[PDB]
């Protein structure tokens, strides 16, 4: 089910749920983060995954994140998807997260 | 190796969760008004009254349960206290648009073919289990059509869904002084079985007709924002700072 | 990079989903604060009138 | 739990065996 | 190729058989009615094609109830207001293609028994609201489904996407989906076709006046309860 | 897929097993060191990813010497730091991708002891020419590889073309190139990937910053002689 | 001889395997993480040895709560921020010598979950007092254990004695003590060698500085989350 | 439900077995 | 004491069998 990650402010409606990607002129830059809090607030609460977990208190299991790209299909690139286990900070530059 | 068995729609629906509540007085009605409750009311048996109940049954389409009526009734009393009442109540069980009572003491509540309980305050609460009495093989929570042949129909409310009538009674006579008597019932569905499940509603309700919408004002849980509201997409709220 | 042509338009969108595996797993069930009512509904007097 | 001293079948308890 | 009847189109596919189930005839076992339902095979189980919508940026959302949207059409519709009954599964076959340059996504979902809701009310939707015909519906709210349930888990229906990237049809097979083995067609509507603009029509060439086409096969209808029509 | 540790990356693919031979740990008749080395196994044998270079017009090539990319970046840089010894092979994955307008081909190019060569001059290259970290280098000649060779025969080496007409990515998996067993990892570098534009980027649609990210995984990373970092 | 990794301590002895349980890995039943964790057999199974503390005349006693005070050395240290779970036992060996003219008796003692409480206030000890570090602490009441407990019953808990007279070493071989499989190193502190003087150092002759050496060995080192430093 | 303590047969649930 | 009428093995009795 739909991440809201553009839960963001002048994103009404619909466009919570895209992540608007597009060409930068600069190098490894961040597109999103995610908070990956299933039983808090945040993008992941609006989900299967997330509002039945409201109805509990403690989980288990791996998660499942698809993202599915909506581009031309004349539109190439590629992205790096980091999952950071916690204990520190939000890691911000590339080098940084792909660890 | 974890068990799973806490996730099903078995445990998940069954909880005795409040259906119905009504603090009805308990006096002389014969200078009350006519919408007041004269010692009695009736209630369409419904799920959609509390909407912690409603929610979790409106995840589904098609639900096929048995509901486990508990009827708890406490009682207050409206210058001076004294001792509370042991107080009779009948709860006699009227099909949906049967003939419902009018008073306390009509010749209706004899109940010659209604299912009754007779139950007091100070026992234990009265817990009967009403079964599946839908007409098709489960009931239908969300109706996506109308009941009459007509276009004047209500729009949602299948009345197969509707469980029926639960007319409660106070047995005994009026009392000198007046006493507020609140009838909480608890109905618990069991023996389930879940169809065609749904998106959780995330926008607060409005009535329990039907599926209207508001949302909030701001985000959470609002219309044009349901998850609450950061400052950027790259931006992490409850982020570890060391 | 996100490298497209003149004629794809460059403000391309990600839908990302969230599921769960196999050995997902829940307990301890308490109600959702993602639902809450202050009031009564509208017409919920209308099913006991 | 085994216990339905009712003659009916949907009378029993909640039945959570999965 | 998908050939119900005399209809086809020829696919190139990926379909979703709705719930795991297949649409197939009323077993005899749970049949209710005593006398035998009429199955007009090749009359009624083909492509119907609705009209197209036009796919623009500012769209918010398409929505088809059937078998409000069958209701007045061929074979279909003259044993719809014939019968009393019926029981017809569905093979919703979506067509919307456009350029490799051209992005856009659509959730194509069958939403069983889309109970709608209007918004910043308390009085139901009337009969006009919700039976629109073969004309379809136009989301209000297309972000809370008009229910105000939320878009972002309606993937729990059976639901296909049109990438426009990646594929130009969404095929759902939709089974019979009521609590009743047969129902009153003229006031109850099973499924919804929920058509949802997710990722909007964007493009930087020469604009074109990109439809949506919607083709409804019913299948494996049964009709019961003959009179005269409505 | 390309899983390695608890990286990965979908492929779609054309790997290069350099000189035939696969990355495997020293085996014990080919042992030196009395001691057990020590092998980190899913913290090191992972993706490490450098900064993409920007796949210019005027761009001359790129070179990161390994493991001196490699030195100071997660769990082998911190292995590296403190174990005498190292025996790693590696598997070079290199993205770089563009449009189908676009044209441009890479000599992806992975050279065992590229012993460099400064331009008309006596002297020798110094320690700040050769080590240059995660930050790479680029070919002041890359027609005659810095060192006096041919570009032309450069594909003697195990390399792999990035033709962004045909393939968007070369992978290169290299083996333990080394005269000795093991080696001391912050004064030597046995590979070197050589990025190098053949054909230059040249499209007429509109610009975009096109780079070329470096995904280097170390494979079977012995380490050896444990002592504090420096 | 207690040889681990590359380190050694030559005995001559008399060991606590503490409450029976020798240090093992997670077995496969046991473990709750889904990925295989890291195990740095000899990098970081071998004595780590922390700073010598002056055994004087009016010492009161030292704490080291593990793996706090592993938590920034060698490749433990580097596991342990890079890293967000580990499972580690412990061999604890205490270096106490003096001459045959001394007197004085260690309990060193190793304490399972030692939450510590300040004295004569109802504030809860803050960060800084608790993690102290490779430094270790200093028992402000040792008679009471720091938390309201007794130090006459804290032989309940895997100790040893260092009595000047009989043996100059004690030998602590801590297990993996949580109520969890695998933990957060640096917010949590499963065990505490506690060093106390229950008889102080005395003697006649010329005074010498007395230290007490820690050599602690951490044992059947899991890690797992592996991610950038902290 | 066949729990009848009674020594008298009449004294039964209703006999609702057909 | 055996009085074990739920369905969960946790409801039990203080299993003191040693």
């Amino acid at each position: 089910s739909m991440m809201e990650i553009n839960n963001t402010e002048s994103a009404v409606g619909m466009e919570r749920l895209k992540v608007d990607i597009s060409a930068l002129t600069d190098v490894d830059q961040l597109l999103f983060n995610i908070p990956l809090d299933i039983q808090l607030d945040g993008p992941l609460r609006n989900t299967l995954v997330g509002n039945i977990s409201r109805y509990y208190t403690h989980w288990s299991g791996s998660l499942e994140m698809t993202f599915m790209f909506c581009g031309s299909f004349m539109a190439a690139g590629k992205l790096i998807l980091c999952y950071t286990p916690p204990g520190g900070s939000c890691p911000t530059t590339r080098e940084t997260a792909m660890l | 190796q974890h068990g799973v068995s806490e996730t099903l729609v078995e445990n998940f629906l069954s909880r005795a969760a409040l259906v119905s509540k009504r603090s009805f007085e308990y006096k002389d009605h014969t200078s009350s008004t006519a919408r007041a409750d004269k010692n009695f009311f009736k209630w369409t048996i419904n799920t959609r009254s509390f909407v912690q109940l409603r929610r979790k049954l409106e995840l589904f389409t098609y639900l096929r349960f048995d509901a486990e009526i508990t009827i708890l009734t406490t009682v207050a009393v409206n210058n001076t206290y004294v001792g509370l009442p042991d107080l009779t109540l009948q709860a006699m069980f009227v099909p949906t648009g049967a003939l419902t009572p009018e008073k306390q003491d009509s010749f209706h509540w004899q109940s010659g073919s209604n299912a009754s309980v007779f139950f007091k305050i100070s026992d234990p609460p009265a817990r009967i289990t009403i079964p599946f009495m839908c007409i098709n093989s489960a009931y239908s929570v969300f109706y996506d059509g109308f009941a009459g042949f007509e276009k004047n129909g209500l729009y949602g409310i299948n009345p197969a869904d509707t469980i029926g009538n639960l007319c409660v009674r106070i047995v005994n006579e009026h009392q000198p002084v007046g006493f507020t008597v609140t009838v909480r019932v608890y109905m618990k569905p069991k023996h389930i079985k879940a169809w065609a499940p749904r998106p959780p509603r995330t926008l607060p309700y409005m009535s329990i007709a039907n599926a209207n919408y508001k949302g909030k004002e701001r985000a959470p849980n609002a219309l044009s924002a349901i998850i609450g509201n950061r400052d950027s997409v790259k931006t992490m709220p409850h982020n570890i700072v060391n | 990079n996100l490298i497209v042509p003149s004629e794809s338009s460059d403000t391309c969108s990600l839908i990302g989903f969230i599921a769960a595996k196999d050995d997902f797993s829940l307990r301890l069930m308490r109600d959702s604060p993602d639902i809450g009512q202050l009031d009564h509904l509208h017409a919920a007097e209308a099913a006991y009138q | 739990n085994q216990i339905n001293f009712y003659k009916d079948s949907y009378a029993a308890s909640a039945s959570k065996q999965d | 190729q998908l050939k119900l009847g005399n209809s086809a189109i020829v696919t190139q596919a990926n379909y979703c058989c709705a719930y795991g189930e297949w649409p197939n005839y009323l077993p005899d076992h749970e049949a209710v009615a005593i006398d035998k339902p009429t199955q007009p095979e090749t009359a009624t189980d083909r492509f119907y094609t609705l009209k197209s919508v036009k796919w623009e940026t500012g769209s918010t959302g398409w929505w088809w109830k059937l078998p409000d949207a069958l209701n007045n059409i061929g074979m279909f519709g003259q044993n719809v207001q014939h019968h009393y009954l019926y029981r017809s599964g569905f093979l919703i076959h979506v067509q919307c293609n456009a350029t490799k340059f051209h992005q856009g996504a659509l959730l194509v979902v069958a939403i069983p028994e889309h109970q709608r809701g209007a918004h910043n009310t308390n009085t139901s939707p009337g009969f006009d609201d919700i039976m629109k015909g073969e004309e379809g519906g136009t989301f209000n709210h297309p972000y809370v489904l008009d229910d105000g349930t939320s878009l972002a888990c309606a993937t729990i229906f059976p639901h296909q996407w049109i990438n426009l990237r990646t594929n130009n049809s969404a095929t759902i097979v939709l089974p019979w989906m009521n609590a009743a083995p047969m129902d009153f067609p003229l006031r109850h509507n099973q499924w919804t076709l929920a058509i949802i603009p997710v990722v909007p029509l964007g493009t930087r060439t020469t604009s074109s006046m990109v439809p949506i086409t919607v083709s409804i096969a019913p299948m494996c209808c049964e009709f019961n309860g003959l009179r005269h029509a409505i």
